[PDB]
């Protein structure tokens, strides 16, 4: 298992676990579970009435010392009532390491917002809002960032089709670019690639 | 060897030609109808058959790995000539 | 290609063509494939 | 059943928001028409913004209305200053859609609609 | 119960005994790799691909023969496992010819998958191949035996399920080929389904050839209508162009298989459709014109008749939904006089009770059953998943199956007990020895042909044979959930519109002539113009043009089975629903959208306008129609018994020849047949 | 102008249904005698109430519930629908 | 307690933006998909699949290329069973039609069967 498979890992991994004990041992209220990856990056899940006492915790505590914002990001997945799945990405210089803070929201229920902790979020979660549609309280400045300013619907919803439901058009008629219904001159061809055989033995869901 | 439609319009190899009553050949007025020349079953119709000395006969279409994957043709019948899947030779038995 | 020529093939063409653009020999997308669904062509003979 | 609220405790409260948002859009609707250059009337604007709002009037959900109007809110923010333009204004008066068949008679004419 | 104990991978399982390593290990939720095993079919044992370990045994089980043991812990995973099946990867692939960019099973290829998910990625193969001649059995199945990997499904399903034993494997060692040893041409009601049970691309649908492939069609369920059985399909479509049908699982009905009709009528399907409305001109050929005219010449000639001078006759491919509108539309009209193309005896009890014109029991009931007498029906040629059914219940159950009618094949053996319908007659009064066979049987079947229906006599027949099965039913041990009167069809709209209230058989019409006639289809000929009077406005609403349609004044194109919404009941009455695959071609729409606009367009207005609401009227009108893949019992045969035995019907003495007798009247029976390429070669190749 | 076809919805297990059932035991048969040309439409099914349908000339269309009734409720019921003929 | 008690259906057409035409006359399709028969694995048939009905697909006008009008016609969505499935499509006001997943019977197979005595699942070839 030499040349074409990646070495693993096993101090970061033990390190990594230990550091989650310590953080599902010193927070309590908030913190749900703690699970460290295959290729040794930790992940915390938390409620979402605790995102804002965890982070500034992983902000400020000396033996953890997270202070930069790499990424954040909400995923869509339908299947849960709590659809929408916000992720924070932290970065600790001190310690040179990573981790990841997961939590979870539905279209009406308001999440916290993180620009009293980081500031880069200011832009961040705010992209969420354009995107998915997950309402920030408390937020400075919330408007639309990426989209159109008349563009209605959220475009990264897994229920909103790839090409959108207007297109644009210039028209002599009115002198004006004008949004009509969208009528591609070639249909999207939808591909079947799934194989129906058994993926992984590994990852297999126990059945009803 | 294309053949004329009594419209005016040349024949694709694959058979398609606008009718006469159709509009869509004002797409054609002013300009030209682009239709390859060389068509590909009457250039393979006049290659010779090959006689080999076994049953079973290996094509790869000539060039090694700049051909087609190699496929070995049964020779067993004597009434049907060999044909290639890919390139389209087709080999024979001498008996 | 004084010294080394191309190899010669049947199909290649003898002639070469520049940017037809703009000319009355410019090239024209149109479908290569038949009519789809045929059409029930009413009888020419009397109903009666 | 327990949810969170964001801004309106009841029902009261987001039609309070929902009238103060309206409120804003009838003052706003005369000054967007004479600075964009808009070249319909006034009342025309109005009677536009009374027809969303009556559109939108089926909610009995105090957090989907409370979002409506924070979108709202967004609206006339993004029309107050001046970051949309002529088109994003006039695109909720399609001017350039014929106008599509109602009756069945008239849809069965022109397709497979149902 | 004596489920024992086994392990899978440490994980404790109950099974019944007799239960294999693959079963035990699909129950815990793992598909073990396979290539000759079927689950409907025999175990052959003979490619090594099932390998297994159990743990504590030093040798690899075969997982789809070998039965379970308590205490067995089967070691899914293991090392050895793996070793197992990537040496039968590398056996399998030794020989197989590179010809996957000309294959027509590239991406639903099953040696594919395999090879990808449990092979090696590299050939230690450094020889020559193998090269099998190619053969013929047929224009429905392109043959390359140079592909074929001895799986032995051919041979397993040709002589179990289709029963017809003329495939098999000549040779010994590598030079085995699976053939015919002759020039024999392989044609049976079921062949096309062998394609499906090649896991490679040895036997490949030939018109389907080289013309698609899987990772770019659409797959959208349908339901079968060119038989009543109600065969449950998937249409797999490319760019709004059918391209393909394949069969679904359903249990209780088409369990993986299709007939050969309803595999190869597509191709049919997409030809002689009628795309415009055509009206008669001054001299009389059929012109195009546009709807809104058509409409109202049909509107005006409609208004100028009040009573019994309209009528309808639907076709045998007309959904329940297009018969409920032009029942509303003709009772607006007031006309009761509503017809089928097919002959049903109202006499007695008629289509009022549900029991006395439908396959009572279920079509699964075959499996319950151990004795079943057919009378006067060919059921390999009309219902053949019914035949199918009934010999599976010949094999594993051990049937006892008699016919009364001529001596036609029926795939097994059966007891020929003649054609004289006099027969039944000797079944009442026991002066047969099939009386006591039918007495000491504990849940008997009996089923009538719909084809013997449609002779002069079918009443006497009916109650000949309603009265057999209610002395069956008292006389002998029935407990009472037992049915034993069963009536099979063949046609897709003659249940629905029976359940609907229609009135069977065209001799209504022939009584009183009517002034205009409507045709939903009605392609059969059931009347002419020699029938009718001299001034007649006959309306066609229909997708193909084959023998109605010359003879209408206004033809108004409809949609096909793939092209709409549809609700259609089957010979057992469940209730199914088609879908929309491809939108009509031209200006054609559904039938019913056609109806209602006529309805608006002449002042009769119909209270309905989407699909929702025509199914709210067949819920008002009949709630069995909207409860589908749900089927209900239909008691009261007593009453029926009792309402059939005052008027005494004479029988005819002439043989019960059914109208199909060999395979070159099976594939010629509808309008989507009988426009067809692939039909027409079929007959050609089976009367040459 | 007159009654041209009956339809009688009904289950096959709820006891609501019942006596509706009894009826079909008991005195459907001679009522199939006492009208060659109506046609009387049985429908059973699983979890329906009980409905009385009847058709008039013309499309007009009657509805009469039928939940609960004993066999001489139902009969006065189909006797008053046979007998109104409107 | 900062929290608030709504007894309402969740009803969020309002907010997803789509518009009216594409809400009331959809029929949304929630079940099973069928194995394709050609090949034998079970994996495809493991989660529900959410899509919808298919509209108009006309030829284009240059190359006959498959020209369409639904923005729907490649929505394929995914769940775990059937009661999310219906919540989501209940949430979003979408009227849908649901059908049963049908798991295969469990069958009795033998492989002495094959070579019985006195019965007729006597194979002819092996
Ligand atoms: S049968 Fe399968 S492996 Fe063999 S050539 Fe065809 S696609 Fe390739
Ligand atoms: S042709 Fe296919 S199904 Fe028949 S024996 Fe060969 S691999 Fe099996
Ligand atoms: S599946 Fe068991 S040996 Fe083939
Ligand atoms: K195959
Ligand atoms: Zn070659």
């Amino acid at each position: 298992t030499r040349p074409t498979v990646r070495p693993r890992n096993d101090v970061a991994h033990k390190q990594l676990s230990a550091f989650g004990e310590y953080v599902a041992e010193i927070l309590p209220k908030y913190v749900q579970q703690v699970q460290v990856s295959c290729f040794s990056e930790l992940e915390i899940c938390i409620h979402p009435d605790g995102v804002i006492p965890v982070l500034t915790f992983l902000r400020d505590h000396s033996n953890a010392q997270f202070k930069s914002l790499a990424d954040l990001t909400a995923v869509d997945i339908p299947t849960r009532q709590n659809r929408f799945e916000i992720v924070y990405n932290l970065l600790s210089l001190r310690f040179n390491s990573r981790i990841r803070v997961k939590t979870y929201t539905d279209e009406l229920t308001p999440v916290e917002s993180s620009v009293s902790v980081y500031k880069a979020a200011n832009w961040y979660e705010r992209e969420i809002w354009d995107m998915f549609g997950v309402f920030f309280a408390n937020h400075p400045d919330l408007r639309r960032i990426l989209t159109d300013y008349g563009f209605e619907g959220h475009p990264f919803r897994k229920d909103f089709p790839l090409s959108g439901y207007v297109e644009l058009r210039y028209d002599d008629e009115v002198k004006r670019v004008v949004a009509e219904p969208v009528e591609l001159a070639q249909e999207f061809r939808k591909f079947d690639l799934n194989s129906p055989w058994e993926a992984f033995p590994a990852y297999r869901q126990p059945p009803e | 060897g294309v053949r004329t439609s009594p419209t005016g319009e040349k024949v694709t190899h694959t058979g398609q030609v606008y009718d006469d009553e159709d509009y869509r050949r004002v797409r054609f007025v002013g300009r030209q109808k682009e239709v390859n020349e060389n068509f590909a079953i009457d250039l393979i119709a006049e290659q010779p058959v090959s006689q080999v000395g076994s049953r079973v006969i290996s094509c790869d279409g000539g060039g090694g790995a700049l051909g087609h994957p190699r496929v070995y043709i049964n020779l067993d019948k004597e009434t049907k000539t060999g044909t290639c899947g890919y390139c389209g030779l087709q080999f024979r038995q001498q008996h | 290609p004084t010294v080394k020529p191309p190899t010669a093939r049947k199909f290649i063409w003898t002639n070469h063509k520049f940017n037809l653009s703009g000319t009355p020999q410019q090239y024209v997308p149109y479908s290569t494939t038949r009519k789809k669904i045929q059409e029930w062509v009413p009888p020419s003979t009397p109903y009666k | 059943t327990s949810v969170k609220p964001i801004f309106s405790r009841d029902m009261n409260e987001a039609k309070r928001r929902v009238r103060e948002l309206y409120r804003a859009w009838y003052r706003e609707v005369p000054n967007t028409v004479h600075l964009f250059q808009l070249d319909i009337s006034v009342k025309q604007g109005r009677d536009k913004v009374r027809e969303m709002f009556k559109k939108n009037a089926h909610v009995t959900d105090p957090r989907v209305v409370d979002l409506l109007v924070i979108k709202g809110k967004m609206e006339l923010e993004e029309t107050i200053n001046v970051w949309k333009q002529r088109t994003h204004v006039m695109r909720f008066f399609h001017e350039t859609e014929a106008p599509r068949p109602k009756d069945f008679l008239s849809k069965f004419y022109v397709g497979h609609d149902p | 119960s004596n489920l024992i104990e086994v392990f899978v991978d440490g994980q404790s399982v109950m099974v019944e005994p007799g239960t294999t390593v693959l079963q035990a290990c699909e129950k815990v939720g793992m598909q073990i790799p396979r290539f000759c095993y079927h689950e409907r079919l025999s175990v052959a044992g003979n490619c090594r691909m099932c390998l297994v370990e159990i743990e504590k045994a030093p040798k690899v089980v075969a997982a789809c023969a070998m039965p379970v043991m308590k205490g067995w812990n089967i070691l899914t995973n293991s090392e050895k496992t793996k070793k197992a099946r990537e040496g039968v990867m590398e056996f399998l692939l030794a020989n197989h010819p590179l010809d996957c960019p000309i294959c027509d099973q590239g991406g639903e290829c099953d040696l594919q998958d395999q090879s990808m998910m449990f092979g090696s990625d590299r050939s230690r193969f450094l020889e020559g191949k193998r090269a099998v001649e190619d053969k013929n059995i047929g224009p429905l199945v392109k043959t390359i035996m140079t592909r074929c990997i001895q799986c032995t499904r051919c041979i397993r399903f040709a002589s179990e399920i289709a029963g017809v034993d003329d495939l098999g494997t000549t040779g010994r060692g590598n030079d085995m080929q699976v053939g015919t040893y002759i020039e024999k041409m392989f044609m049976s009601e079921l062949s096309g389904n062998i394609i499906d049970i090649c896991p490679v691309g040895a036997l490949t649908s030939k018109p389907y050839a080289f013309t698609a492939r899987p990772w770019e069609t659409r797959k959208t369920e349908s339901i079968d209508v060119m038989d009543a059985v109600g065969s449950n399909i998937v249409v797999s479509t490319r760019t709004g162009e059918v391209m393909r049908i394949l069969p679904r699982m359903h249990e209780d009905i088409n369990e993986e298989w299709i007939s050969d009709k309803t595999r190869f009528a597509y191709d049919g399907l997409k030809r002689q459709r009628l795309t415009e409305p055509m009206v008669r001109n001054e001299k009389g050929l059929l012109t195009h014109t546009t709807w809104e005219d058509a409409l109202s010449r049909v509107a005006g000639m409609l208004q100028s008749c009040q009573g019994n001078d309209v009528a309808a006759i639907a076709g045998g491919l007309v959904d329940a939904e297009a018969l409920i509108a032009l029942k509303d539309l003709l009772n607006r009209v007031d006309s009761d006089t509503l017809c089928t193309e097919e002959v049903f005896p109202t006499a007695g009890a008629g289509t009022d009770l549900r029991s006395n014109y439908l396959l009572n029991t279920t079509i699964a009931g075959v499996e319950e059953a151990d004795v079943v007498l057919l009378v006067g029906t060919n059921p390999r040629f009309e219902a053949p998943l019914f035949n199918a059914r009934i010999r599976k219940s010949w094999l594993h159950n051990d049937l006892k199956v008699a016919l009364i009618g001529s001596p036609v094949d029926l795939t097994y053996r059966y007891d020929h007990l003649g054609d004289s319908p006099k027969i039944l007659q000797d079944i009442a009064s026991g002066s047969h020895p099939f009386s006591q066979v039918l007495q000491e049987a504990k849940k008997p079947m009996v089923v009538l042909g719909s084809s013997a229906l449609q002779r002069n006599d079918g009443a006497a027949i009916l109650a000949a044979v309603s009265n057999i099965a209610q002395k069956i039913r008292t006389s002998s041990g029935v407990t009472g959930d037992w049915k034993v009167m069963n009536i099979l069809h063949r046609i897709a709209s003659q249940v629905a519109a029976l359940d609907l209230g229609y009135k069977p058989g065209v001799e209504a019409i022939r009584k009183n002539p009517p002034k205009m006639l409507f045709l939903l289809g009605a392609d059969g000929g059931c009347v002419t113009r020699q029938d009718l009077p001299k001034d007649c406005f006959i309306v066609y609403q229909g997708h193909h043009g084959d023998v109605g349609a010359p003879i209408a004044d206004v033809i108004l194109p409809g949609a096909a089975y793939t092209e709409k919404s549809a609700t259609y009941v089957n010979t057992e009455g469940r209730a199914q629903q088609t879908k929309v695959a491809v939108m009509p071609p031209g200006l054609a729409r559904e039938d019913w959208k056609i109806i209602r606009a006529l309805s608006e367009i002449a002042g009769m207005t119909l209270p309905y306008d989407t699909l929702d609401q025509v199914r709210n009227r067949l819920e008002e009108v009949s709630p069995n129609l909207v409860r589908y893949d749900d089927v209900e019992g239909a008691n009261y045969f007593q009453q029926a018994s009792e309402l059939s035995k005052l008027v005494n019907q004479q029988l005819l003495a002439d043989p019960l020849v059914p109208p199909q007798l060999t395979i070159k009247d099976f594939y010629m029976t509808d309008s989507i047949s009988r426009a067809s390429q692939t039909m027409a070669k079929c007959v050609k190749a089976v009367t040459e | 102008l007159g009654l041209r076809e009956i339809r009688i919805h009904l289950c096959q297990r709820s006891p609501g249904s019942q006596g509706v059932r009894d009826f079909i035991e008991k005195r459907y048969v001679e009522l199939k005698k006492a009208n060659p040309d109506l046609p009387i439409l049985i429908r059973e099914c699983s979890d329906v109430q009980p409905k009385l349908w009847a058709r008039y000339a013309f499309g007009q269309e009657k509805n009469v519930s039928l939940n609960n009734f004993s066999a001489d409720q139902v009969t006065r019921a189909l006797e008053n629908v046979l007998s109104s003929k409107a | 307690t900062q929290l608030i008690t709504v007894d309402e259906k969740l009803d969020i057409t309002t907010l997803t933006g789509v518009p009216e035409e594409h809400i009331k006359t959809r029929k949304a399709r929630i079940f099973v998909p069928a194995r394709n028969n050609m090949q034998s694995g079970v994996n495809n048939t493991k989660k529900w699949k959410m899509e919808f009905d298919t509209r108009e697909r006309w030829e284009n006008p240059l190359m006959g290329w498959a020209s369409t009008a639904d923005p729907l016609s490649n929505l394929v969505l995914t769940f775990s069973t059937k009661e999310d499935a219906i919540a989501f499509a209940e949430k979003n006001g979408w009227s849908y039609d649901v059908e049963e997943r049908k798991v295969p019977k469990p069958k009795s197979k033998s492989y002495g069967a094959n070579f019985s005595w006195n019965k007729r699942t006597r194979v002819s070839t092996k």
